[PDB]
RNA sequence: GAGCAAACCGGAUUAGAUACCCGGGUAGUCCACGCCCUAAACGAUGCGCGCUAGGUCUCUGGGUCUCCUGGGGGCCGAAGCUAA
RNA sequence: UAAACUCCUGAACGAAACCCCCGACGAGGGGACUGACGGUAAUAGCGCCGGCCAACUCCGUGCCAGCAGCCGCGGUAAUACGGAGGGCGCGAGCGUUACCCGGAUUCACUGGGCGUAAAGGGCGUGUAGGCGGCCUGGGGCGUCCCAUGUGAA
């Protein structure tokens, strides 16, 4: 019961002696929807090999986001247990829980993580430096790890 | 002040009154050249608007015949376009003259087959 | 600067290196109070009173996991000396992780504060 | 209402100047700001209150211009 | 509105019963299949159709959306009102849902024309918000499309008795109901 | 007021030479008292405190002095940071 | 039945005035009147198709006439100007002009920076001010909670 969604695949070109050569990178999220999720980024000459590579990689390195999961103890139905603010570098990310029907209100970088995260409803805010890469993403990830409950 | 105050945003067209249109009188039917690489004789006109009481330069659309704008013809300024300015072509022109409306002295170009007549 | 900030920083810094132990800092009643939550929440293995040069200090057991970045990936100070941060029970804030607040009630986690229905300066957030 | 303050000045006739001090939460900032005001209070006996006394002032009808308060009594 | 409806249903490519009618896009590639759009395309395209369906003005539409947006739960269905909240709640819509009218517009005219009743009081306001436990009867003088209606089933949220030519809005219908 | 040397006076080079090269040379460069207050006034990096591998050379103090410990000056580099 | 094709269910409600009773002046039940018109398929879409951004061909034009939010496009092969065909999106309005708020954290708190991109003050001494180690006790000003009043329409 591993759902497998793919965040996105990029062309990633590079230049070498008198020649460009690209490979593909695929980010894949894998989750039970019961509390287990894994993220895997695998690259290959072809898109398919990459996605499959990522899926396998994601399967390894799974993390226990505390959202809802298969009927047992409940997480929060598509939402987060509590608000956390995390600053990474100049980047600060804020997550606040929301009721169902709210939707995932966030900027893209934060959103893309939260959706594969399995979170359906949240209110977010990016403050400070907004380098998506530099630390908004890292900041989000840390924020998720921090959540308890 | 406690802190320095930075310049805020400015409205693109001060037709005054934040009005949709303003009417003015032509001072001069000049012709300005473009910027960047494009070149040609863009037809423009200085106008004395009633509202702002401001004097502005406005583009006169259409091939026109010669054009139907003279020394003191009444005209309406649309600010046609978001700004109404022709940035790429000519700096300094904030508004377009509406002759499509054919309001006032500005006559429409006659028999223009193309849709831009609208 | 701030004693509390110093402690969070020391732990943050030490964890990055992966030190098992860390003199989190010289002990203070408040600091120990904070560490107790850190323990209960499971962020740190525990802490202990230690004597360094006849001065009391708190050793903090770091607790890491195999997978990746520390168990305590985040830990950021919020209220700071220049600007204090107080929040009503209404805006305790929520996240997957916890926030430690100090209330007249005592230092509690966000969940605990909600129960108590109290507010207070928001010392920090961890998750 | 009823206010408390100190008699800063005895100089005037039948009147006393009481300096009431107040603290409060400011609606906008919510910062706790403190300001004090001086109010002229009616003192009929002119022996009733001397400088240094702490008195309670009470809202009254206008006695004089710029005077809407009467000395309720001596706190001390 | 009252503009060429048909073209709008096509092109939005979503079935729109501007009349009760057919889906195929009018031009250039009526035949070709077009599928899942991007989020961006979805947002703009969604607006025009959700609105176009109801045949309502942006002004009215906006208020409804804003309310449904604030309330928690998926905005879309809460906004939608299968009978749930707002959109299908309009009296003009209900009459259509009830089968009184073949189309939403037709229902709108019926309601305006006064061939409609609510609680026996005749209401010719299409914007009228129907609450639960209200009966939407057909004006006495009028009576027609009810036949043919006989076989048709009705949403669980609503119900109608063909004989009286009456019906009731039982409750706010969920999107699933939609 | 020895030497040096803006300006200046000459010699040469050059198409021209108001320059570079060569010979002279005043202010100035030195001292005192007062004034000016600037700079690539640079580490182009404000001050204090705490915390986060080491290696190597060096100046200065202590030590149980083939190395440890304190203060300072350099180089290389963990983690990390940085658009590089 | 979709099509082709043939013809056009029925726009052209308007009415509430001159409520009582039971039931909560509600829902519901019982005890207000009144239409000449009265049956015809019967006004229309708007924006866009160079990139951002979904949608491309021919023709005309020739740095002109024009487009333009930004980058820009037109000087004889223009997917960027005008029309046409085709396409994408969704006109009883649609579009322009003017003005206000937004986007503008651009008078960055949320939410930015200062080695080399703009940005460390030439350096110190120190005033006001901002900030302040560990333990205990009093006060309860900030801070948090409850009740209450106010927060008109």
């Amino acid at each position: 019961g591993l759902q497998d969604e793919v965040m996105n695949i990029k062309p990633v070109q590079k230049q070498t002696r008198a020649g460009q050569r690209t490979r593909f990178k695929a980010v894949v999220v894998v989750g039970d929807s019961n509390g287990h999720v894994g993220l895997g980024i695998k690259t290959a000459k072809e898109v398919a090999g990459a996605i499959r590579a990522g899926i396998i990689i994601a399967k390894l390195s799974v993390i226990p986001i505390r959202r809802g999961y298969w009927g047992t103890n409940l997480g929060q139905p598509h939402s987060l247990a509590t608000k956390t603010t995390g600053k990474c570098g100049s980047v600060t990310v804020r997550l606040i829980p929301a009721p169902r029907g709210s939707g995932i209100v966030a900027s893209p970088a934060v959103k893309k993580l939260l959706q594969l995260a399995g979170v359906e409803d949240v209110y977010t805010q990016s403050n400070g430096k907004t380098r998506t890469l530099e630390n908004t993403l890292k900041a989000a990830f840390v924020a998720i790890g921090n959540t308890y409950g | 002040n406690y802190k320095k105050r930075l310049l805020g945003t400015a409205f693109k067209s001060s037709p005054f009154g934040g009005s949709s249109h303003a009417k003015g009188i032509v001072l001069e039917k000049l012709g300005i050249e473009s910027k960047q690489p494009n070149s040609a004789i863009r037809k423009c006109v200085r106008v004395q608007l009633i509202k702002n009481g401001k004097k502005v330069t406005a583009f006169v659309p259409n091939d026109g015949c010669l054009n139907f704008v003279d020394e003191n013809d009444e005209v309406l300024l649309a600010g046609f376009g978001r700004k109404g300015k022709a940035k790429g072509d000519i700096p300094g022109v904030r508004f377009k003259v509406v002759k499509v409306s054919g309001v006032s002295l500005l006559a429409l170009w006659k028999e223009k087959k193309e849709k831009p007549r609208s | 600067s701030s004693v509390l900030a110093d402690a969070l920083n020391a732990i943050n810094n030490a964890e990055k290196t992966g030190k098992r132990q860390v003199l989190i800092r010289p002990s203070s009643k408040v600091i120990i109070k904070f560490l107790q939550v850190m323990q209960k929440h499971g962020y740190i293995g525990e802490f202990e009173y230690i004597d360094d040069h006849r001065s009391g200090k708190i050793v903090v057991q770091l607790n890491g996991r195999l997978n990746k970045c520390g168990v305590i990936s985040p830990r950021f100070n919020v209220k700071i000396g220049d600007i204090e941060k107080w929040t009503a029970n209404l805006l305790p804030a929520r996240q997957f992780g916890y926030v430690i607040l100090t209330t007249s009630a005592g230092i509690m986690d966000h969940e605990e504060a909600r129960r108590k229905h109290v507010s207070g300066k928001i010392l920090g957030f961890v998750y | 209402k009823i206010l408390t303050g100190t008699v800063v000045s005895t100089k005037m006739h039948r009147t006393i100047v009481i300096r009431r001090a107040y603290l409060h939460y400011i609606p906008k900032y919510n910062r706790y700001e403190k300001r004090h005001k001086n109010v002229p209070v009616h003192v009929s006996p002119a022996f009733r209150v001397q400088v240094g006394d702490i008195v309670t002032v009470g809202q009254c009808r206008p006695i004089s211009k710029t005077v809407r308060f009467n000395v309720v009594k001596v706190s001390a | 509105y009252e503009s060429s409806r048909l073209d709008a249903e096509l092109k939005l490519a979503g079935e729109f019963g501007l009349k009760n009618k057919k889906e195929i896009y009018r031009i250039s590639f009526q035949l070709s299949k077009i599928r899942r759009a991007a989020r961006d395309l979805l947002t703009r395209d969604e607006k025009d159709p959700k609105r176009l369906f109801e045949g309502n003005a942006l002004i009215r539409r906006l208020v409804r959306v804003g309310v449904l947006s604030e309330d928690k739960k998926k905005l879309d269905y809460v906004l939608a009102l299968k009978v749930e909240d707002f959109l299908e709640r309009r009296l003009q819509t209900q009459v259509y849902k009830l089968g009184l009218a073949k189309s939403v517009h037709h229902a709108r005219v019926l309601i305006t024309q006064r061939h409609i009743a609510v609680g026996k009081q005749i209401v010719n306001i299409p914007s009228f918000m129907v609450r639960l436990d209200s009966e939407k009867h057909i004006d006495f003088a009028p009576t027609s499309p009810f036949g043919g209606a006989r076989p048709g089933r009705v949403a669980r949220r609503n119900a109608a008795r063909k004989a009286e030519a009456s019906g009731e809005a039982a409750d706010e219908a969920d999107e699933a109901d939609e």
